């Protein structure tokens, strides 16, 4: 059974910038798509950023060129990156693995002043 | 030493028996030639007259009918049996030719299967047969000359008896010759035939380079040792036949000789001696093809030995016990990872596929190699390494085969077809407990009436190959009609063609629509029509599952099966 | 029959008058033998005489010594043309094997060309070597025994000299019957191996359904089919010899019978009674052999005209006469449009793809179709159907093929390796004109030492096939140090594998990054290096240029390249 | 050679709409990429859009979501509609085919 851990911060200034961790573990990890997912307190979950077995990035449109994504490969974790924050984006934030029907974390929230 | 090996070919005595009896006969009779002629020498004409040479021109005809009505049956009824054991033998390794695990059949030995099974069985009973026709015709003949020789003489049939073993073992080290020089010949055809294969496949090279030149002077030199080599084989086979034939003369002016002393004289009748020598030369035929009854008996068992190491090989392991009527349940991959044989490569990484029953999965992949090999796991054509695929709570190397392999349905593109009527290529296997009511109302439930009944014969027109068949346009729209007639638990489509067929697919995607109603179906799927329905869907890349999920909540999500569907919009 | 034949082996007329010289011998010893056998007989028993049964075994001997050395010399020196012939027509056939065009050996070929070829020959020469055997052997035979019967008697001979004639052509008809047994049984032999095979292409099914039970019954059908055909002809077999025989007896009880039914008659003693009989039963064979003839020119004739349809039947079309030193310029494609022999759909739709001199164009397909096809027509292994390939303001198909191929290096992975010394594959057919200190140089300007010192001769190690063979990047290696020696103008890269980037890959693009510093040069690409570094690229979907660019200028222009160019990031 | 042959209007208000259509003919239509490229006065060209042979269409940076193209096959002709047009807006405009390295049509401006 694949596992994961999530590490992310919490109440931070608006436009700002902040860094977020995913450990993965029990995984093939070079090749599996990993991905990030955000939910608001009303709204559904909803992906913002995607990785790919190539280092593909992918953004939705409502945040294009404003966070970025990567792998680590010795490490198996990945790094997701954002800047310019927005209080609008005041949600919980998930990570993610394997698609959107495939596997969870725990999630962490982040609150932006 | 064929001792505790009789009762193989028991059945078949009478056969054996009657070539026993009917082929002594007919040495007995070439016997009884020579005997006859010597009293047509002596007894017709030194004695002055007639009254011999009006019998013996109807005793030599009788003789010589009664001589081919003998080879005659003796060859058939030996051949007979020679027949109904090559049967016995090819029809019993055949039938272990269908149980033998797929593995072998993946392209590791079937090119000459048939043939390597066919020829190689018919020189099993071909040599063996012969050393049969051989030992006893031609070992009787030794018997009647030798009696023939005694009954008119007393001291040539002795020296006789002493000399032709040294004849036998000059034959016996002669043909040794042969055999020796045959194998090292055998190894310079060798490299010669691998060198003139060589210079070819890269034609390509060899125009390139603007090179002719060379290529004809190698091909001059190979030749040459080609030419030298069938030189040195003719060479030496030239050689067997005069060296006995000369050691044979030899014993023949021997005995010849003793024909001077004064003793010897006055047995000698001008016939007796006419009879005796007769004999002495018809004697060397018998006498050079029994000495080397070891190479025939060798050949045999040689062949024997290379389909005895095939007979009993492996099989498909059959273990467990537990048996099937109908698995309507969910059937689950886990930490499954599996490798083909004669690789290194894992074809599967760790993976986690988790079918709901009634439902279906689709395994849309960029690469085309990598998700066919699951469709070779669930129904265990092959076996996994590290894993278990657990069906209804259990696992597929504790169910047994006849039911397993009951309940999937390998509706493809490439079916292969019977060579038998339609009716029967649909509810084949079973047309004893299926009525034609069934097979007419689900061959129209497929969609697949209307291009029968079109055709000549209809419900009794071959379509297999040697037949009249049916294009790639309704192979799999007949594999349809058999998956609804069976009614199988589980399906695995491989939609093989990138696209549907021209005017085809009104059909094709409606007959599949009724056949993935219900049904948990896993399908290997690379066209947006069934993937679009499918019910949560999973990607393979290369090794693994990448991104499983249902297509409306994936497309969000970009990953590799967006990625993939916009270069196959 | 063949007038024609004889200037044709002219040149080993000695071997063949050898052979008749040497051979007539052959038949003279048993007719000598025979003869001799009456002074045994009268003259030896009859009488009291010892004189002549004291030296009769010396000259028994004798003529057996001359008997075993003509069958030796007339069986070498008559398999010393056999091999000539058959090497000179294997190597005027070869030679012509090395001119057909690339279409040819795509595929049309089987594999089995070469055995094809071998076999053909080996068989021409021996069907009708053994035809010359048996006519001239069994002809002497035949004239040998008739003097016999002539010189010893007066009635008997001319008996047989009528009677012969109907044996013989009891013979013929006799053949003849068997001979059509042989393609009635042969026609159903064919279908029913074909009908045996049919089962086992497709037995995943088998095993998938569940059906062994209605396979196991089915080969007992065809088994069944298959002992009733060898049944039927052997049954055939065993009627054609013991006819004849029967023919043939009947013959001899009818010289029985006129040797003893009047008195004008009975004036042959004892001994020449025996000679005559002992001639009878003796000339069969020739008289089987000499009325069998003709089917044997039949083998030799069919597999000769088999040999004569291949020998002048196509070559490459060799057209126009201009000839090129060096084309260094810009070779151009225009409106080309070419069509694979055997299909229908074109494979190269309008193009026009120009190749500025110096500069480098990279084809850039996912396809792997319709590219590699590309470096099949700048080259002229195939000739295009609609269009012009202009060269220098010339076309392809007015350049001499002996010339035009000169500045064209196809330095791919997968180059046929000559199996020979290295510094022969590096300086391919022009050792002659090339000094090893070019060889010495390139060797290193190839980078390629470091598979030339560690190995254990270097410049004369074997490495093609039956040599030490090295690696497949390694005959790349070699690729791209034949290039640089014979600095040919027109260059075309494949960049195959792409797999040993441990080091390996770097001395590759190493290499490679001066063989294109000059050199207009073709390269079907798939490495984003070489891509990168390109001049113009030009992508080809499926039939047709699709759009062209520089990778630094087309990036912004999404495009097909760029769409590629996401997935093989 | 191919030919090909621009239709286009002139100079109309800000904020409207418009569509753009280029003829192309003598060559193989179906499967060749086609694309729209514009040049500024003074600032040299720059791409605008395009198709492929899966009609995976693409608009470069500026307008996403704002304009889309489309190509008709029966009439061998792509059609090329605008909506939301600026003032910045106003260049030289041309339709293009078989990438950037390939060919070019007269072209017609647009205000
Ligand atoms: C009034 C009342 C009188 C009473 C009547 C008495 C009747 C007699 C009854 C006969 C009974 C039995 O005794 C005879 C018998 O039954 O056997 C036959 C015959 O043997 C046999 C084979 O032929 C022999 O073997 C070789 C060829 O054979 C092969 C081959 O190897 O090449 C094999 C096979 O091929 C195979 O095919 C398979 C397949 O086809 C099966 O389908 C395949 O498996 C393979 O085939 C292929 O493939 C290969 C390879 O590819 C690898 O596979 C190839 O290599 C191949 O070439 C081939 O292509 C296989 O190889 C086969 O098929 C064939 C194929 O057709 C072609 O390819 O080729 C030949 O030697 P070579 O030079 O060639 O090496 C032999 O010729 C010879 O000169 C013999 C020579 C031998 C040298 C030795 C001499 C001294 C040695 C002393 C030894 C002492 C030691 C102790 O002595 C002489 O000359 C000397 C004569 C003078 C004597 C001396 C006098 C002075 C002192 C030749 N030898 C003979 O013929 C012997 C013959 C001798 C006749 C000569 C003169 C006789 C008078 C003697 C005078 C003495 C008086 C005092 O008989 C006698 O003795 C007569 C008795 C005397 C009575 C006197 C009273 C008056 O054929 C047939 O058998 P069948 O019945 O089954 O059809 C048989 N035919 C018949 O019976 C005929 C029948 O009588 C009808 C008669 C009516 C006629 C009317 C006009
Ligand atoms: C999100 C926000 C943004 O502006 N992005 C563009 C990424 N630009 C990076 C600057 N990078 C310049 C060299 N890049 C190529 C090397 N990249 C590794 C080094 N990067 C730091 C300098 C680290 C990054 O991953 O991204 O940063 C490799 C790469 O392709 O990642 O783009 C790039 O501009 C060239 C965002 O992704
Ligand atoms: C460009 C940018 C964008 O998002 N567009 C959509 C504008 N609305 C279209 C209406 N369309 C409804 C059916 N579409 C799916 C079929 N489309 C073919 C027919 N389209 C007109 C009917 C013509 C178009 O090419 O795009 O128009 C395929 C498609 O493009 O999908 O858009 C859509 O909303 C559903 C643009 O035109």
């Amino acid at each position: 059974q694949m596992q994961l851990v999530e590490s992310g911060g919490g109440l931070v200034q608006a436009g700002g910038s902040l860094r977020l961790s995913c450990a993965v573990s029990g995984s093939i990890f070079s090749i599996i798509t990993l991905a990030w997912y955000r939910q608001a307190p009303g709204k559904p979950r909803e992906n913002v950023a995607t990785i790919t077995r190539g280092s593909r990035t992918s953004y939705a449109d409502s945040v294009k060129g404003r966070f970025c994504i990567s792998k680590d490969n010795a490490k198996s974790t990945v790094y997701l990156q954002m800047n310019k924050l927005k209080p609008e984006d005041t949600a919980d934030y998930y990570c993610n693995a394997e698609g959107p029907a495939g596997y969870w974390g725990q999630g962490t929230p982040v609150t932006v002043s | 030493t064929f001792r505790r090996l009789w009762p193989t070919i028991a059945p078949f005595k009478a056969g054996l028996i009657v070539a026993g009896v009917a082929l002594i006969l007919n040495a007995a009779s070439d016997t009884f030639m020579l005997s006859l002629l010597k009293p047509l020498l002596d007894d017709g004409f030194g004695k002055t007259d007639r009254s011999v040479l009006v019998w013996m021109p109807l005793v030599v005809i009788g003789l010589m009918i009664l001589r081919g009505i003998t080879s005659y049956v003796s060859s058939y009824c030996i051949s007979w049996v020679s027949g109904k054991v090559v049967m016995t033998m090819r029809r019993r390794l055949f039938g272990h030719m269908m149980g033998m695990p797929v593995s072998f059949f993946d392209k590791q030995s079937t090119g000459t299967l048939l043939s390597r099974i066919t020829y190689d069985s018919e020189q099993v009973a071909s040599s063996s047969s012969g050393a049969l026709i051989t030992v006893v015709r031609e070992g009787a003949s030794i018997i009647g000359l030798f009696i023939m020789m005694f009954y008119y003489s007393w001291q040539l049939s002795i020296i006789l008896i002493v000399l032709a073993p040294i004849v036998s073992i000059a034959i016996r080290v002669v043909s040794k010759r042969f055999r020796n020089i045959s194998k090292n010949m055998q190894n310079t055809m060798g490299q010669v035939t691998t060198s003139a294969e060589q210079m070819l496949k890269g034609h390509k090279e060899v125009l390139i380079f603007g090179g002719q030149e060379v290529e004809t002077k190698r091909f001059d030199k190979v030749s040459n040792r080609m030419r030298l080599q069938g030189m040195k084989m003719v060479s030496a086979s030239s050689i067997s036949d005069p060296i006995i034939q000369l050691i044979a003369s030899l014993a023949l002016a021997f005995v010849l000789y003793a024909a001077s002393f004064p003793s010897v004289m006055d047995s000698l009748t001008a016939g007796t001696i006419t009879v005796v020598f007769s004999s002495m030369i018809a004697l060397m035929r018998p006498l050079k093809s029994l000495t080397n009854v070891n190479a025939q008996f060798q050949r045999g068992m040689a062949a024997c030995q290379t389909l005895f190491t095939i007979l009993d090989s492996e099989q498909e392991k059959d273990e467990g016990k537990r048996v099937i009527e109908r698995a309507t349940g969910d059937v689950e991959f886990r930490n499954v990872t599996f490798t083909y044989p004669g690789r290194d490569v894992p074809a599967l990484r760790n993976i986690n596929l988790k079918i709901p029953a009634g439902k279906t999965v689709a395994l849309v992949g960029r690469s085309g190699s990598g998700k066919s090999t699951i469709a070779s796991l669930i129904t265990r054509f092959y076996d996994i390494d590290e894993g278990e695929i657990l069906m209804d709570g259990h696992d597929l190397r504790e169910y047994t085969l006849a039911s397993l392999r009951n309940q999937v349905a390998l509706v493809s593109q490439n079916v292969h077809l019977f060579n038998d009527t339609v009716a029967n290529n649909i509810a084949y296997a079973r047309t004893e407990q299926y009525s034609r009511e069934q097979i007419e109302e689900a061959a129209r439930m497929a969609y697949a009436m209307d291009f029968i009944n079109k055709m000549d014969n209809g419900l009794d027109t071959v379509i297999g190959e040697n037949g009249v068949l049916l294009s790639g346009g309704q192979r799999q729209r007949i594999a349809i009609a058999r998956a609804l007639l069976r009614d199988s638990p589980i399906l695995i489509l491989d939609e093989a063609t990138s696209a549907l067929d021209t005017e085809s697919e009104r059909a094709i995607q409606a007959a599949l629509d009724e056949l993935q109603k219900n049904r948990t179906s896993l399908v290997i799927a690379h066209r947006l029509s069934t993937i679009e329905k499918a019910d949560e869907i999973v990607v393979v890349e290369d090794g693994v599952i990448v991104e499983r999920g249902t297509h409306n909540d994936l497309l969000e999500h970009r990953g590799v099966y967006a990625q993939l569907h916009k270069m196959q919009f």
